[PDB]
């Protein structure tokens, strides 16, 4: 029975006991959805589309793109769906294992630096068309402004990480449009419902020009997935809160 | 000159002989962990997985290593299959095999004794299970309580005739804190934790000081 | 004599004692058939065509594409027949060995996560035209709704897995057509005979537009293979039940 | 100073000397496994393959390891060839070789004794076969019954003159449960399993409690 | 002196003591002949052409393409002659060694599964134009119908195996034609002489449209090679029985 | 403290000392193998190759390993060259080298004694050859008969003055079955096999029970 | 627990305990900004743009391109942002670890020689379009002229290093223009404010002809990042000092 | 012949027995390091990380190696996560594990005793923490002071009844410099350093001679 990683990194363990499980070692597959992240009074939130496309075909219409990675942080990942899923999973275990070992959770930055390490491992698959890019949000427990504790970190395909601090950000095909809508309808410190509304709205605007998106659809009943993180922790928004906010947006 | 196993066995038994003790028991909410520990930095009880707990006695660095080894093994299984496939039985067997090998090949045997505690899923009506693994790689499956560390005989019996099913939390803390008093004084200078089955996922929770005060009876 | 895998994974054993047997290490060959999966009252079912094609040629007309992987789960695999066969076999041993070792069977999700691991290993052969994609169904013993215990999981070539929850799904050349027929003739909770009938019918409709399919053929006596899984377990449907349901469908 | 083998041999014989016993025998339905085991979590009898069973005595973690080693070896063969090419004779020889090596090279010999039981295919009229492998790597092929664990002499003879062909299931359970009573009290606190040849594939089946009650005679 | 393979596989032994001898590690060369296999009352049979071609040139006219692999089974192999020969040889040793070790022979299916393993190893050379495909027949000792004990198994280049059960099958350049002739002149349960006659005849018909074949030739005295397998075992048909049956076929 | 070889030698000689015996001899048809063996599952005599036979005594798992080792070595040579290049002399030398090394380096020497028997090709008029290899790696080339296992002295002489050329099959079976009787009762509870030179390829054949009855004389 | 590098090099440690972390082992991503370095009376300074571009798109507008690598030295890095960031980080640890081990800091030249070693490792990624080039500045403690203690070192992609000694230098897309502006407005030994002013000005001029730059922007409030190093150490210039000096430059 | 651990333990205890001593204590500003050291080139106290300090006694090269090993381990963690995730607890555990292994396997145990000191972040009101690891791999968490090296008993008590919270810097230097005097003369021929929590990042600072003069009291 192995004694684990010297750095308390589940990843580092695999690196020396099961390399096969790492990304490093390994449209023809469905790809990632558009995902938006907003900062607000309490904490931060992530809202993701549900459209998974492969070619011009719609592969799935109930894709959950946002995950709660840990008590005070969640992340969405766009790109090759398969790769994305595996990546976020490993990331979660990474964080949780560190805690069960060290008895303490990782700093937000620590968590962000790890995600980079992982993305950076997929660089090979990235260059071959199987790229994936995550969007990380979290309630920085070691922060001063309990009002500005929410943070958003974007990524490269080469493993770089970036602090957003613009109040919002996006990733995925519609990201371009979504971000531009937020540039207009997004207001700084505000309700958790105001921000969540702005998000669900930006996905509407993204769906307008991006066929790979097509967010809220009242007729078919397809609604965005969301997750909010505040001093209380990370929680999954209910389909009700979503669909409701969706109809309200419509005129 | 063939029974060096007798000696090695003794080296371990004696090491575990001295040093504090630990009591793990079954009750209404799930599993209770009461272990003598003056420190607050270092521990003897820890979360193993979602429904598993870990407690040990003996030489620290040694049972500590095994503790990590468990966390890892558990996570691996969870990652490779599903978190729901992680079982106490598995880690128990695992530990039994590890200690057994360490005992047989390592230069000095591990002066350790381990307890793996599992507790059914949120809904499931299944009753918690306990496992004890010893320095030579032996295991048993107690369904009520497990005592280890220091001189057990007195504490064992103190529990032997003091244990009951559905035993309330506060009561259980008492049942154990007393079985400790009698044999081997015992202020709120312990490490107490519990495996609350009511919880949906994590299930492991550590009981602080303020909340402990209202649970540890006097003499 | 080796002591086996640390994780009780037959695969993991091969990984370190006989790497050659793994997919990871290794039209010019016949390829996989169309396969349909339906969810219904009792449990779930799988029905597969029998046509194996290589080029424009028919290579086999009695191909069994559905296998009982374990007491409460079966799977069909489409793509390079040779690869497919080997894959499903290994998958079965994987599951069975875990049980004989741990004394307990794997969770359905556990079983699905393993199949992914295996598919993911074939990603190299996939990218070289030797891809294979399975369709997994099972009666989730750890489920609440004993009526909704049936589940369907689809796959990627990169190892991703997806929960279907639409009542039906398909894979293979005719998959596209078959799914579209089910979109119309498939009714939710229903008889095991109603669902099995819908399936055999969708294979008829797939055969209409896909030359790589050509399902039920009353003249030659070629009938679909099926397997149902319910609280009783997984069982092979008889040629009678099939051929009969086949004729009844015809007008 | 050359016959350390005599010593190592003794270390093993003594370990298997103490600790419960096990009885494996041939009968009408197939093969019966009756072994003394208070636990319900840990086992001494297990399914080896489709028509193979495994039972052992001695140090747990050790015979446990060998148990797994078998499951694997069997599966490998099945995978590589055909499930029908998996034979008791193969695993028996395998074990004989492994224990033999462990005995000779490992630091401490394996305090284990193993029994491999095979039973002809569904149709085939062939009679079940048994194999016993010892800590030093020795094997024998019993066609009637095998005793191992604890003090055998009394239990051996108790069976020696108490065994019969086509011996009914209920009767066989008795034949064995009595051979155990006499020598070394014996309530329905056992692990009983059987290798039912009537079954088409798996052939291994564990006999629960309610069904056991109606099989274990009193004193 | 090595103690042999853990699985009693001569191949597996080479895999770890003499990798160089395995196929895995390694028109510009003559290639394999057309080979036909028929099932009948007693057992099964294999008949093969004698023409080995390299380019448009005839390289050999006395090529023995059918071999007795073991007491109750034989196989023919088409494709790069050199590779083919080595492959069948190894296969034989594989089987025989297993017996001398285990004291028992392998199940037919076991034997077929092994042949696959071997073919599967040549996949690399296959993809480079040095492919070879065997045709395996045998008297299944563990069979019920002592009349249906004969079996025919065809192969892929990727290592897949297939149960024929159509009464006949073929491989090699003329295989296409040969099979089509058998579709007409082949009758189920029948004499060993009726089936052997049908076979030698199908090779005549194949030679008609395939220049890489040119089976029976009365003028030059080139006659097919055959092997029959029945409860008595596998036996080489005599040139007499062949040439005679050959002339009789001619009108 | 340099002649540990004397000791190791003794450990082996004593192991082979106890335990049944075996007789291999030359005759009209080829080579006869008569070995005391109550079992029908495990063997002491086996086919080595096309014209080679193998027989051994001592600890099973050990001589068994060597048996396999031979099958493999023979096959390798046959595969690498031609079946006709496989010779008894080769395997004999091989074995001599292996046992010699095992004796010298392995922790415990191999309690084994081996006999390799060869018989000319179908046509060839050449007379069969025998080889015996011992636990220390020594070999001799007997052209008449070889005795090994248990106490040989009596059986040796019993043959020493009882052997003859062209000795009929039935007679030979007797010559040997008697040499066994006298020294160390001897019913049709043996393992008898032969290396029939009349055969075209395989040459090795095992002699069943019904056919044996009509060959084993009484006392 | 490992005893560390024999040469007290953190890098060398990774090289033999965690190779994966090294650059050696590993527009599609945002790339590096324009960076200027000036020498003056006291010490030296580095000023960098904030524009990170990916394609023709602006990826970030608050990129910090200058870092304090150690008490008496800082460096800016242009090229693939992700790679750049990781590189400078490692470089910092490299220096700091050496000190904590040896109890003494590295000579400036020693520090420069290390940076080279690192750049040299990225040569593979450089040749594939993921190149990065740093600009190192420092206050040479082991220098004679306490007035000329400031130094500037430029780099290759092959790991070469160069002593500038021209008073100024630049790197990044606008480097070409920036340098040419400094050729005119840069005066030797001078105020720390004169040099810092010249720098912020050159970034203005670079922004004039380089769309990948666009330095100071009074309207949006985007101002250059700077760092000065003098006998007192390395210190981050404040946004005030920057924005102020920026407006003053404007006519 | 099983308690070689007793011996090895003694070898270490005696090595640490002779040779100077060291005192680490908690106070107003952070953590004070006072260690007897005549040299100015070689050290016994060093910066571990941003908020960690290291001090040891025993054989130089050995505790020196461990010192480096720490610097590396700390940096690795900082690089891999965030400088803020580096904790004394981590290195403490690390060292405990390392010394424990060295003690058990290395040919000669490490004649070393180590102290890891941590001090909360600039703002944080948390009080400094101390850890001591011994040659056998044991650790304790002192929150006031730690004594090690040479004969401790006298120095221990001298501190035991001489320590106070918020103890001024100058005073603390005295408290310790005196506890050293009494037991085992003590001029400004020491190595004194401190872990000043007021500092924003590095936190480790060495106290020179001129500044020390005005801190070390006379006798």
């Amino acid at each position: 029975l192995s004694f684990g990683s010297n750095l308390s990194s589940f990843t580092d363990y695999l690196r020396g006991h099961a390399p096969e499980l790492l990304p490093e070692n390994r449209d023809l597959a469905p790809h990632g959805t558009t995902i938006v992240a907003l900062t607000y009074k309490g904490g931060v939130l992530l809202a993701g589309d549900r459209r998974a496309t492969q070619g011009n075909l719609i592969a799935s219409r109930d894709v959950e793109a946002v995950y709660v990675t840990d008590e005070y942080s969640a992340a969405g990942i766009a790109g090759t769906a398969g790769i994305a899923i595996e990546l976020v999973r490993l990331f979660a275990v990474e964080l949780e294992h560190y805690e069960k070992i060290e008895g303490v959770p990782l700093t937000f930055d620590g968590k962000a630096n790890r995600l980079a390490s992982m993305v950076r491992g997929n660089l090979g698959a990235a260059m071959q068309g199987l790229a994936v890019v995550p969007l990380l949000v979290g309630y920085d427990l070691d922060a001063d402004d309990e009002s500005r504790a929410g943070r958003i970190v974007s990524y490269d395909v080469v493993g770089g990480r970036y602090e957003e601090r613009a109040g919002y950000h996006a990733v995925g095909s519609g990201s371009l449009f979504a971000k531009s809508a937020l540039k207009k309808i997004y207001s700084p410190d505000s309700d958790e419902e105001t921000a969540l509304r702005a998000a669900i709205e930006s996905l509407y605007d993204a769906a307008d020009d991006d066929s790979a998106t097509g967010g809220p659809d009242l007729t078919r009943g397809i609604y965005p997935t969301a997750v909010t993180i505040t001093q209380a922790g990370a929680v999954h928004v209910s389909e009700e809160t979503t669909s409701e906010l969706a109809r309200r947006i419509v005129a | 000159a063939e029974q060096i196993m007798r000696d090695r066995s003794e080296l371990a038994r004696k090491g575990i002989a001295r040093g504090r003790s630990v009591v793990v028991l079954t009750f209404r909410d799930g599993v209770l962990f009461v272990a003598e520990n003056p420190s607050t930095a270092l521990h003897k009880v820890s979360e193993l997985y979602d429904r598993l707990g870990f407690a040990a006695v003996g030489k620290y660095n040694e049972f500590e290593n095994l503790r990590r080894a468990g966390i890892v093994h558990a996570d691996m299984r969870g990652y490779s299959y599903d978190r729901r496939d992680v079982t106490g039985r598995s880690l128990a067997n695992a530990y039994a095999q590890t200690l057994g090998t360490i005992f047989t090949e390592q230069p000095k045997p591990y002066e350790v004794e381990i307890c793996v505690a599992e507790v059914g899923r949120v809904g499931s009506p299944k009753a918690p299970q306990l496992y004890r693994i010893t320095y030579d790689g032996s295991i048993v499956d107690e369904q009520h309580f497990v005592v280890m560390g220091g001189t057990t005989e007195p504490i064992a019996t103190a529990m032997r005739e003091s244990y009951r099913a559905d035993l309330d939390l506060e009561a259980a803390v008492g049942i154990a804190v007393n079985a400790l008093r009698q044999g081997g004084v015992d202020v709120a200078s312990l490490e107490v934790a519990v495996l609350d089955q009511s919880r949906p996922r994590r299930a492991f929770r550590r009981i602080a000081g303020t909340a402990l005060e209202q649970l540890v009876p006097a003499e």
